[PDB]
């Protein structure tokens, strides 16, 4: 995702408003971000009890 | 030839063992993040045109290969804890079902674009 971002960023000027592509690259990073979040939750949990 | 050398690489992953889930996951993502940078590469070449060329098609046949080899591992170590049964010849079918599926991908693409 960080990548991309820079190879996407190196083409468009330098606006301050949120593009739409802007918004769909910080949405998918943040789909990214909270799945790798969510098995950390899961990974902390994982040996109180093995059913969550 | 980068990115059949890309492609060829990413078949390797089918010989490491299916227990070394680290060693076959690492292949294939590294594999996905060379594969992404290549892309990009490649397309500055030519404008920004919204049709689709020979060699635009190429690398996306080729990352949706690469991801094709990733995904079917996933499956492969979601299959294992079910039924080994299933599990247990994926890989001699992938082995097999990867390299004919590319070189008949290669023989059309080749054969079509080079008859035009
Ligand atoms: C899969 C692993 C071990 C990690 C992951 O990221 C890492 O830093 C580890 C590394 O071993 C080294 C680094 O190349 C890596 C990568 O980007 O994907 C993977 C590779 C291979």
């Amino acid at each position: 995702m960080t990548t991309i971002n820079t190879h996407l960023r190196e083409t468009l000027p330098k606006i301050p408003y949120v593009k739409a592509i802007d918004m769909y690259l910080m949405g998918c990073f943040v789909f990214v971000f909270m799945a790798l979040l969510e098995y950390a939750l899961v990974n902390y949990i994982f040996f109180s009890q093995p059913a969550r | 030839i980068p990115c059949t050398l890309i492609v060829v690489l990413s078949w390797v992953s089918f010989w490491i063992n299916k227990d070394a889930v680290p060693a076959r996951t690492s292949l294939g993502i590294t594999t996905v993040l060379t594969m992404t940078t290549l892309s990009t590469i490649a397309r500055k070449s030519l404008p920004k045109v919204s049709y689709v060329t020979a060699m635009d098609l190429f690398v996306s046949v080729c990352f949706i290969f690469v991801f094709s080899a990733l995904v079917e591992y996933g499956t492969l170590h979601y299959f294992v804890s079910s039924q080994p049964a299933r599990a247990a010849k994926m890989d001699s079918y992938a082995r097999i079902f990867f390299p004919t599926a590319f070189c008949l991908f290669n023989l059309v693409y080749w054969v079509s674009y080079l008859y035009l």
